[PDB]
């Protein structure tokens, strides 16, 4: 797919983890084998080590420069690049926009409006921050229903 | 506590509360899950 | 004159700040001759920081 | 009337009428007016296809456990070849599903309006209520008839026996994507050894 | 009565031949472009009908599908077989001057009627056998597009099978079809 | 110089000739509001152009309204 | 090949086309649509002495009305259907 090689079969990208750790076993020749920062270069040689492991392994694709590529088109292959974590991130910043637009409503209708968006109401937020689990049921469903738009002739419309 | 919960609920705490505990979540999924550029699920 | 005292109304002119926004009439000058006698009060402030503006009748319908 | 919740509010859409009510709407998914008449013909089709789903996948694996059917695990029945292409008979499904959904979205949408054949008229479904087709081709031995106080008995039934297949069938899905065992064998896992076949020890 | 119980429009009463309802987009919906959608409906229909008898029976003879037997244009020498035998004035420049004559010709006058009924269905010269000025008048427009819409989906369907099965036509693949049924579908163009 | 001009949505509030700072503003008797006066522009050559009767206006929108057109000595502000 | 045929069938053609098919096609457009019109007026009206629709070179004896710019038109797509034509065959 495009011209790009997997990363497990990349003679570029086993170059990359050569010579990672060949610059971590260089730090780690000025130090003690048991003192305290050979130990987080040893980590960072196994933290190294499992994500090159970890990048081959899921079908990844590598060009010319060693480096893996994303592929975001929608391809069955390439599904968690790009198609399933946006859909686990739309489901997250939808849920941040209906519990914010959620706690506008409920706050519009009260005594002084203004001081429950420098002073949010927890109880009142935390209530509806639940009810964001289930926002896509209930943005269509408001859409639906007609709730989730404004008619233009309550809308404030700067003239032509 | 019917004033200062109310200090302790307004914007600059709260922002520091939530960013607090989000910048807390998201370190320790990197801890645990680290270097992750493909989700696998 | 005026709609009602204490109802809400919905401004139709177009240069003020608050076109099609609810609004609740506080006074309507019975006085003749004035051109703009009915008060209207807005829940929002203007960027001049104001909230009472007066309109004509004809620039207001009741909603 | 017995709550989802004790000492919890039930929603004032929930009141108690409809089976299988417990007041369990904490998300306010059936707030709306007119919502509540769509989720219950939802939950209708997806505890009746769970219930389907549900005899599916555990009745034929549990008795190749026996050893008396030896069918093929449901998650790898998909590979499993028949007199017909597996792609082919998931169109031959939507045209089918194509006819006996758009006749049951029409019944949601206007009540008692496709009770009538299509072909032959004088054979008319006899249900009343809203996602209860009685007649001949659903309900031969008449047992959707009766009292209103027994009838609600039976329909609180359907959902308490299907809200468990749903959770069963989902279940099921997340067992045989992590842990690769059918469900009757993860069953007979969990009866030699419980404390140490757990989700955690499954991460 | 497109779907059973569904609220038929205020713009389809039901008095016109075929008006089923089925309009979900609303196109007819502006008065003067349904009146030209009705007179649309029917010239596609009847081209279509003239068009199934057209492809099948070149097939059923065996003078190839209604792909292969208009192949010949774009090659420099197909000398035009009409019936096993060629023509002698098939040429790609004679019969497209001809084509842009006499069916302009026909569409042309076709087009000048005021009438918005007798450009519908004209009678005339065009009904000789006096079926229209018969005791049947009102079920053989509903029989013209019942069978016009049949084949207006037959020659969708015959387009697109020429895209997905290239060098094959209608009934090559109604012959495809019928030998193993269960596993030759729309199926193999859905699933590839 | 510049022209000041006044609308008939004032309520006679006498704020724009207050922060005039160069007398162009002066309040006549009206008929069109509860005050009964509204504010005119005699002096208008005299004006600077600096809105601050436009600042001070609370009619939404404003009823003095000054249009910055040829600039003179006068409008300017110079003192050479 | 065959340039003295070829043209003149295709210039025949397209102004058979111009004289009894599309005719009434053309004489109700440019009775719909008009004169160009600017602000209300034609560019004559309005003052162009060049935007004058000439008339003896639009004087004509045809019965249907069909004009020497009708020639020049429609002969002139004949011959551009002519010159596609003798242009496709040579090849
Ligand atoms: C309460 C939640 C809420 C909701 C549902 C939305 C939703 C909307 N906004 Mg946003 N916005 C918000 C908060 C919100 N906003 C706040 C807090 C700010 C100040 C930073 C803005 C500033 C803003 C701009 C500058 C723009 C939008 C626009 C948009 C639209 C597309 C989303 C977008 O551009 O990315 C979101 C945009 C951001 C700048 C991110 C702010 C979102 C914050 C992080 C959420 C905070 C919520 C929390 C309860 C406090 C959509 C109508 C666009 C528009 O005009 O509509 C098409 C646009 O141009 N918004
Ligand atoms: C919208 C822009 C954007 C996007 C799509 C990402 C997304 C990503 N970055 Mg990020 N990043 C960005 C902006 C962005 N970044 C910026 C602005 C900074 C500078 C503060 C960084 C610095 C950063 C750090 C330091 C880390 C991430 C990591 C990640 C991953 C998060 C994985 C997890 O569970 O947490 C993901 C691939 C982590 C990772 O796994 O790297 C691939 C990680 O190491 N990023
Ligand atoms: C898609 C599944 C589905 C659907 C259509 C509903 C529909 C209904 N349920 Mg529910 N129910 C289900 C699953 C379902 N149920 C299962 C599996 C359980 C057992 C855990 C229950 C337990 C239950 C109780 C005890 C009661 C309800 C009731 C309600 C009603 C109001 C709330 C609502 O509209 O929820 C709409 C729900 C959805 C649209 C599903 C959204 C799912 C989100 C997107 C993801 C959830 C992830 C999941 C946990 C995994 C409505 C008739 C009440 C009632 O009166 O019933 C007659 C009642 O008190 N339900
Ligand atoms: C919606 C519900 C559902 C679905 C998806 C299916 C679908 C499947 N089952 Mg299953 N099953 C179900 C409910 C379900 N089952 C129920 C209600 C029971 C009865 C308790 C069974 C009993 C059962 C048996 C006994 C077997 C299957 C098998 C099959 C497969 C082909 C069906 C067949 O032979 O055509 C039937 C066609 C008809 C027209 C009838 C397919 C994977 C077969 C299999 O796994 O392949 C070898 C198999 O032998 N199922
Ligand atoms: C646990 C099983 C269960 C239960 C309690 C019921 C209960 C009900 N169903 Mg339901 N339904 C179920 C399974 C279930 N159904 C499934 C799996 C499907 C899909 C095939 C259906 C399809 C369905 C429709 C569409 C209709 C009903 C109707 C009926 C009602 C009268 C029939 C009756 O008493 O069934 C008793 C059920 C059993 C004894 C279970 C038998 C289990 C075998 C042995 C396996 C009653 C409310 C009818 C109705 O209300 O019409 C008025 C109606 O026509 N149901
Ligand atoms: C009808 C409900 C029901 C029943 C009786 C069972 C029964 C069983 N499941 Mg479970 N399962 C359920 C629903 C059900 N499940 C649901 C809804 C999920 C999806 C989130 C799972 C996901 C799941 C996993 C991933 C695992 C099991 C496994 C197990 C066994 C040990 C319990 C455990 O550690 O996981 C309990 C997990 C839960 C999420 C509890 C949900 C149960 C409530 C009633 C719903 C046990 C035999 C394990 C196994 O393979 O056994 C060897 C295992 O690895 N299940
Ligand atoms: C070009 C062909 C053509 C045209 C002009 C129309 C025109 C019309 N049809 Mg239609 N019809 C046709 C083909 C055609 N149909 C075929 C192929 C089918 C079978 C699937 C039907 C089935 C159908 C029914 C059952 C009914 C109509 C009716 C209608 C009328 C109102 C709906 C409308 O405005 O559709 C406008 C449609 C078009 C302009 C066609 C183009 C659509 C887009 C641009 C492309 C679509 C691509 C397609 C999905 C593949 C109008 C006279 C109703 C009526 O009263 O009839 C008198 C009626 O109830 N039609
Ligand atoms: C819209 C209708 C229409 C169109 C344009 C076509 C077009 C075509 N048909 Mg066809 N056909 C039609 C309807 C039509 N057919 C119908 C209704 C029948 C049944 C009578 C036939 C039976 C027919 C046969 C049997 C043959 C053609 C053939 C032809 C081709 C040459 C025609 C020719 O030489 O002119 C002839 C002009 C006159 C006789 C005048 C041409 C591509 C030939 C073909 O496909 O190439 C092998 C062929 O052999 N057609
Ligand atoms: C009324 C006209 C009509 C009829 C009787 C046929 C008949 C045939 N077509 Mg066709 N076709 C139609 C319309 C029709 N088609 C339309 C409009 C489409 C576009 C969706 C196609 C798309 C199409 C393809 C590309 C293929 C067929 C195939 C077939 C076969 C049926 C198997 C199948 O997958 O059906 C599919 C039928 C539909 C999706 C719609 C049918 C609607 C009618 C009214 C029922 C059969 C020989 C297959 C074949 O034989 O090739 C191997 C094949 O793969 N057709
Ligand atoms: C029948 C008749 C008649 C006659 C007529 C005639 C004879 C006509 C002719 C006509 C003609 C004779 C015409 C022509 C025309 C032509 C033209 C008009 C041309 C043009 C051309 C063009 C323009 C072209 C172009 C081009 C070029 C140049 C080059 C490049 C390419 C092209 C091709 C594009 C009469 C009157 C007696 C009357 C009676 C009847
Ligand atoms: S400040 Fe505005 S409202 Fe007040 S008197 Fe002057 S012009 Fe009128």
């Amino acid at each position: 797919v495009a011209g790009l090689t997997p990363c497990k079969e990349s003679k570029g990208f086993a170059k990359r983890q050569k010579q990672e750790i060949k610059k971590l076993e260089g730090r780690l020749k000025l130090y003690a084998p048991d003192s305290a920062p050979a130990l987080a270069i040893n980590a960072t040689i196994e933290k190294t080590k499992r994500r090159f492991e970890f990048y081959g392994n899921q079908g990844l694709l590598c060009g010319t420069d060693g480096l893996p590529h994303l592929i975001v088109d929608g391809d069955q292959a390439h599904l968690g690049e790009f198609v399933y974590p946006g859909l686990v991130f739309l489901y997250i910043a939808g849920w941040i926009g209906w519990v914010g637009r959620a706690y506008l409503i409920d706050v519009r209708t009260s005594k002084k409006p203004t001081e429950k968006e420098i002073i949010i109401d927890v109880p009142l937020a935390l209530r509806i921050m639940s009810k964001g689990l289930t926002w896509p049921v209930a943005a269509i469903g408001e859409l639906r229903s007609g709730k989730l738009v404004e008619k233009s002739s309550n809308i404030t419309v700067s003239p032509r | 506590m019917q004033d200062v919960k109310t200090y302790l609920s307004t914007a600059p705490v709260l922002a520091t509360l939530w960013f607090g505990f989000l910048a807390g979540l998201l370190i320790e999924i990197n801890r645990f899950f680290p270097d992750a550029l493909v989700l696998p699920l | 004159i005026g709609p009602k005292r204490g109802s809400i109304v919905k401004v139709l002119r177009r240069e003020s700040y608050w076109f099609n926004d609810t609004g609740k009439v506080v006074a309507v000058d019975q006085a003749p001759g004035v051109r703009y006698p009915v008060v209207v009060r807005f829940d929002k402030v203007n960027y001049a920081g104001v909230s009472t503006n007066n309109y004509s009748p004809d620039e207001l319908e009741q909603s | 009337r017995p709550l989802w919740l004790p000492g919890s509010e039930a929603p004032k859409w929930l009141d108690g009428s409809l089976p299988g009510d417990y007041g369990f709407d904490p998300l306010d998914l059936a707030a709306e007016p007119g919502r509540l008449n769509w989720m219950v013909q939802a939950e209708l089709v997806h505890c009746r296809w769970a219930m389907l789903g549900a005899a599916g996948i555990f009745i034929p694996e549990l008795l190749t456990k026996i050893g008396i059917l030896n069918t093929p695990s449901w998650y790898k029945a998909g590979d499993a070849t028949y007199f017909a292409d597996q792609g082919t008979l998931f169109i031959v499904e939507l045209l089918l599903m194509a006819w006996a959904e758009s006749r049951r979205w029409a019944d949601i949408a206007r009540p008692g309006s496709v009770n009538t054949d299509p072909i032959f008229p004088n054979n008319k479904l006899t249900g009343t209520d809203v996602g209860y087709p009685g007649g001949l081709w659903f309900d031969p031995l008449g047992w959707g008839s009766g009292s209103e106080d027994k009838l609600k008995e039976i329909r609180t039934k359907e959902v308490k026996n299907g809200r468990l297949a749903m959770l069963a069938v989902l279940g099921a899905f997340v067992q045989a994507n992590v842990t690769h065992v059918g469900p009757i064998d993860n069953l007979f896992a969990h009866l030699a050894d419980p404390y140490h076949t757990t989700i955690l020890q499954s991460l | 009565e497109w779907l059973p119980g569904n609220p038929r429009p205020s713009y389809l009463d039901g008095s016109a031949p075929g008006d089923f309802g089925f309009d979900p987009l609303g196109l007819g919906e502006v008065p003067e472009n349904l009146e030209r959608f009705k007179e649309s409906e029917l010239i596609h229909a009847r081209w279509a009908m003239l068009a199934v008898p057209g492809v099948l029976i070149p097939e059923a003879l065996g003078y190839g599908n209604w792909v292969s037997a208009q192949k010949w244009a774009a090659t420099p020498g197909g000398q035009a077989t009409y019936l096993g035998n060629p023509v002698p004035w098939g040429n790609l420049p004679v019969i497209l001057a001809i084509e842009f004559l006499a069916i302009a010709f026909a569409e042309s006058q076709r087009n000048g009627e005021p009438d918005p009924e007798k450009r519908k269905y004209p009678g005339g010269a065009f009904d000789p056998l006096g079926f229209s000025k018969g005791a049947n008048l009102e079920e053989l427009k509903l029989k013209e597009i019942k069978n016009g819409r049949l084949a207006l989906v037959a020659f969708l369907g015959f387009a697109v099978q020429a895209i997905a099965y290239p060098g094959t036509g209608p009934l090559e693949n109604l012959k495809t079809h019928l030998a193993d049924p269960w596993h030759n579908t729309i199926a193999h163009v859905i699933i590839p | 110089a510049h022209s000041v001009k006044i609308y008939d949505t004032c309520i006679g509030c006498t704020q724009c000739v207050r922060a005039c700072p160069t007398d162009v503003l002066e309040m006549v008797p009206w008929d069109g509001c509860k005050a009964s006066q509204i504010a005119s522009a005699p002096r208008t050559e005299d004006c600077v152009g600096c809105k601050r009767c436009e600042s001070a206006c609370p009619t939404d929108f404003l009823s003095v309204r000054v249009y910055l057109g040829a600039e003179t000595t006068r409008s300017m502000g110079l003192a050479y | 090949a065959n340039t003295a045929l070829t043209i003149t069938l295709s210039t025949g053609a397209l102004l058979f086309l111009g004289r009894f098919v599309f005719l009434p096609f053309q004489r109700d457009n440019v009775s719909r649509q008009g004169l160009p019109v600017q602000n209300g007026v034609t560019h004559f009206d309005a003052g162009d002495s060049r935007a004058q629709e000439v008339t003896s070179f639009l004087k004509t004896n045809d019965p249907a009305g069909f004009t020497i710019v009708d020639v020049l038109a429609w002969g002139a797509l004949g011959h551009a259907v002519g010159f596609f034509i003798l242009a496709t065959i040579n090849n």
